[PDB]
């Protein structure tokens, strides 16, 4: 994939370098692409720690000028603030102080500290003329700052405050910022199946601000496949299949679209040669980096159960050579997943035959159908 | 007569009536007689020890038994035939639970005996090795006439 | 009689269980002369019993005599409705002893019933819902959050001792459920299984052991391979069948 689009694609500074420098540390150190674009986008800010470390190697060359200006300019507008917040606490007016608040806030974002940017955002707190526009902004503050300062405990924290805050608009998307806020906190936190019911739920039809449009429709997408502990039938088919606006996020990225299909309709070779495809690229997400391994893996694992469940017998060996993937590493894997208790696969490597079991047998049936009869004469009774 | 007049409890006394209660094991004998000493009086020393021995013989835990067993226990010497008599209710088990059964490990739930000393046990209970130790119409047609017409009624 | 049945309790309560249970074998006597003389008599009667069962092994008294002061959940899953004539505080008593015999009841038979009890109060829907769950570590976490309750006469009950005895039976029950019902079973499914069980070593011994219970069988056991083997039927049928038609009968009679 092209970085121009992928970084043009998210609107968010933390996303547009964050990710950039990501990409550059992630994969290759060589490549031009990762440090090239980040160095020209720092320069255009005022983050000196960034554009520092773009001058050390790896990066564009160092600028006097650059440096200086931002610098200098900084300590100019740390003076205005300073003074101007003197003055607002010493008219006595609440907007103001809230503004000074937020504009140290925002200044030191922008410079880069963000415990300060933090700190200074949420003494906003006591200022609030009302919850819903000054305090619920100050959540969205601060969940920008706890993301990129990576704690979502935080995160999820100001997503109940926020979401428990007493007043709320339907019409207003926030509900869909919050979402993907805590869908992402979930996600950084077996499955959790908090992630994906979050990033399904609804798309606001405006600008995530936090996450990327195709990065809710590849985290949603793989974290549900991913969820079989918690995933219902409906969970495939009804929260994702039969799901008409998440289509909309879905159709963004298609691979991931055909991906879900080729799970959901059997094919389970298919879906993991997607998967296999698309591992690299995947292992360049920021927030999803940490997690592929693991996903890939449980989807591997739902789609061994679901073979693994519908056939008493297996011919493993067979298996492996008709798997598409190679049946030594088919082994490794099946191996691997068994003493996890993921699956109850009855299998000898060796003998490349495996063997799973979901008078006695009659015994059984005729269990059954006493259960059923005990039942009825409970209800006869409840009428009388 | 000691729960009744505390003053009397006789420890060593207590520790033989539980002792060959166990002797008398798959009877119930072991658990009256825990019926009959307070939570207080179990939890003393050796009373609390002997309970515990025992816990792992009602369990059937019979390797675990041994190893716990203070073979030099001094409230054992004077009981005759205990060692023996705890190996009849495990051989009861044995029989009741298996089929056929490994020489080695029969030694071992008997208490690590020599192959002269299980010789004496598969005797007395009839066991020999095999390959290893050898251990071991009208009527229902007319109910369904009549439960039909039930039905069809 | 009330004053035998008072005077067992006595000394149950400071007495030993042997005796009380002679005095329970003498006590009881004609229902009739004391439904006439109290409601609430009757209740203590069978309250009585239901503590006799309960130092008894077998629940099953117990179950029977506790239904009767109070109403119990019949089998066939019918309702059973107690009479309101016994005074409120002698009422409340058997409310108490309902409680108490959830203990029995559960172990009779089945499932999740709270509906005659009330709905708010997790103290036995919480219990309940853990049995279910067949995980002892919340079991365990029950017996220590509601260990007052055990508690509530601390001599008398020093050291919880029926209840730790209650919820080891309980723990058993859920394997026995899978009930074999297979020929030969992969050992590694049974390994973890029996890896949920707090002992790692119990399915080499916690195995073989639920075997010698006999609640469930297991063949093969101790192989060198290592993998589990696991007109009656006509019989069977016929008794479905008759269920079916007692059914029908009091649907039609109704």
């Amino acid at each position: 994939y092209d970085l121009t689009t992928r970084i043009a694609h998210f609107l968010d500074r933390h996303l547009v370098f964050p990710l950039l420098e990501f990409l550059s540390v992630k994969e290759i150190y060589n490549e031009k692409e990762l440090l090239q674009g980040k160095l020209d986008l720092l320069s255009d800010t005022n983050m000196v720690d960034f554009a520092m470390d773009v001058y050390k190697n790896l990066y564009s060359d160092d600028i006097p000028h650059a440096l200086r200006e931002k610098r200098t300019t900084v300590v100019a507008q740390l003076k205005q603030l300073q003074a101007e917040t003197e003055p607002i606490v010493k008219h006595g007016f609440r907007q103001e102080y809230l503004d000074t608040l937020y504009r140290y806030a925002k200044f030191q974002y922008e410079c880069g500290n963000y415990s300060g940017a933090a700190e200074y955002l949420y003494f906003f707190r006591v200022l609030v003329p009302a919850t819903d526009r000054n305090a619920l902004s100050s959540l969205w503050g601060k969940l920008a700052s706890e993301i990129l300062m990576q704690n979502w405990d935080a995160a999820m924290e100001d997503l109940t405050r926020l979401k428990e805050t007493i007043d709320n608009n339907s019409v207003s998307s926030p509900l869909q910022s919050l979402q993907q806020r805590t869908w992402l906190i979930h996600w950084s936190l077996k499955g959790r199946d908090n992630i994906i019911d979050l990033f399904l739920y609804q798309p606001q039809y405006l600008n995530a601000i936090q996450t990327m449009c195709p990065h809710i429709l590849r985290y949603l997408t793989t974290a549900v496949i991913t969820n079989k502990d918690v995933r219902k039938r409906r969970q495939v088919l009804k929260d994702l299949v039969k799901v008409i606006q998440q289509e909309s996020y879905t159709y963004k990225d298609p691979i991931t679209e055909f991906v879900e299909c080729l799970y959901v309709n059997f094919d389970f070779d298919g879906a993991q040669k997607k998967l296999r495809e698309c591992e690299s690229v995947l292992v360049n997400d920021f927030f999803l980096v940490a997690c592929l391994e693991d996903f890939i893996e449980n989807a591997r694992l739902f789609i061994f159960e679901t073979f693994c469940r519908i056939h008493q017998c297996i011919s493993i060996n067979m298996l492996a050579d008709k798997l598409n993937m190679t049946p030594e590493e088919a082994e490794r894997w099946i191996v691997n997943l068994i003493r996890n208790a993921r699956l109850d696969a009855k299998i000898d490597s060796k003998l490349g035959h495996v063997v799973m079991g979901n008078x006695x047998x009659x015994x059984x049936x005729x269990x059954x159908x006493x259960x059923x009869x005990x039942x009825x004469x409970x209800x006869x009774x409840x009428x009388x | 007569l000691y729960q009744f007049n505390p003053a009397f409890f006789q420890t060593t006394v207590t520790a033989q009536i539980l002792l060959k209660a166990l002797t008398n094991l798959p009877h119930t004998d072991f658990t009256l007689c825990k019926c009959m000493i307070d939570q207080a009086h179990q939890e003393e020393r050796p009373i609390r020890q002997i309970l515990y021995l025992g816990d792992l013989l009602e369990t059937c835990h019979f390797q675990a038994f041994w190893q716990a067993l203070d073979e030099n226990m001094d409230l054992l010497e004077g009981i005759t035939g205990f060692e023996d008599s705890v190996r009849k209710f495990i051989c009861h088990v044995v029989g009741i639970t298996y089929q056929h059964i490994d020489r080695w490990l029969l030694a071992e739930m008997l208490g690590d005996l020599s192959d002269s000393q299980l010789k004496v046990w598969m005797s007395k209970y009839g066991w020999s090795a095999d390959e290893q130790i050898f251990i071991c119409x009208x009527x229902x047609x007319x109910x369904x006439x009549x439960x039909x017409x039930x039905x069809x009624x | 009689y009330f004053s035998l049945v008072g005077l067992l309790r006595l000394h149950s309560l400071l007495g030993d269980y042997y005796q009380a249970i002679k005095v329970l074998e003498n006590i009881e006597l004609n229902k009739k002369s004391m439904y006439s003389r109290v409601p609430e008599c009757q209740v203590t009667t069978y309250y009585y019993v239901g503590f006799a069962y309960l130092m008894m092994r077998r629940y099953q008294d117990a179950i029977r005599v506790f239904a009767n002061i109070l109403l119990y959940i019949q089998r066939t899953k019918s309702m059973f409705q107690r009479t309101t004539y016994k005074y409120e505080m002698i009422n409340k008593q058997n409310e108490q002893m309902h409680a108490l015999l959830a203990i029995a009841l559960t172990m009779y038979p089945m499932r999740i019933d709270e509906s005659i009890h009330l709905q708010l109060r997790e103290k036995y829907g919480d219990k309940m819902l853990r049995m279910q769950k067949g995980d002892p570590q919340v079991y365990e976490e029950l017996f220590s959050y509601s260990c007052p309750k055990f508690l509530s006469e601390p001599f008398l009950q020093q050291l919880k001792v029926f209840s730790d005895e209650v919820q080891q039976q309980a723990q058993l029950s859920t394997i026995r459920s899978f009930l074999k019902l297979y020929t030969t079973m992969p050992v590694a499914k049974l390994a973890g299984f029996l890896d949920l069980t707090e002992q790692e070593f119990r399915i080499q011994l916690l195995v073989f052991k639920h075997k010698m219970k006999n609640l469930v069988w297991t063949s093969g056991i101790s192989a060198l391979d290592g993998e589990f083997q696991s007109x009656x039927x006509x019989x069977x049928x016929x008794x479905x069948x008759x269920x079916x038609x007692x059914x029908x009968x009091x649907x039609x009679x109704x």
